[PDB]
């Protein structure tokens, strides 16, 4: 049974989710981590715009 | 496998490579396909700026993967 508690049957090679909760989750956790990456590259940026006005 | 790299303009860069290619390689597709020289590119991917001798695999990096992509000034 998925541990999401769906009703379906988990696959132990998807962590124990069922195929929907699994896709869920996947992308789920690529928007975050795409979020924060683009976070950091504007600050990465904005360290490039400090530097470059120090020249 | 394909791999995304996105700009802080909103720009996707869809690039074909191997979990086993370097940074340095990638920076090299890159600039193959949009003219930036490796040297002016920082990747980031999950938190981190990519280092040149490491490989996709070492981050993670997988199918469908987005990294970003900034540039030196
Ligand atoms: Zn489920």
């Amino acid at each position: 049974l998925c541990k999401k508690g769906c009703g379906y049957y988990g696959n132990p090679a998807w962590q124990g989710f069922c195929s929907k909760c699994w896709r869920e989750e996947y992308h789920k956790a690529r928007q975050k981590q795409i979020q924060e990456d683009w976070e950091l590259a504007e600050r990465l940026q904005r360290e490039e715009e400090e530097a470059f006005a120090s020249s | 496998m394909q791999i995304f790299v996105k700009t802080l303009t909103g720009k996707t860069i869809t690039l074909e490579v191997e979990p086993s290619d370097t940074i340095e390689n990638v920076k090299a597709k890159i600039q193959d396909k949009e003219g930036i020289p490796p040297d002016q590119q920082r990747l980031i991917f999950a938190g981190k700026q990519l280092e040149d001798g490491r490989t996709l695999s070492d981050y993670n990096i997988q199918k469908e993967s987005t990294l970003h992509l900034v540039l030196r000034l």
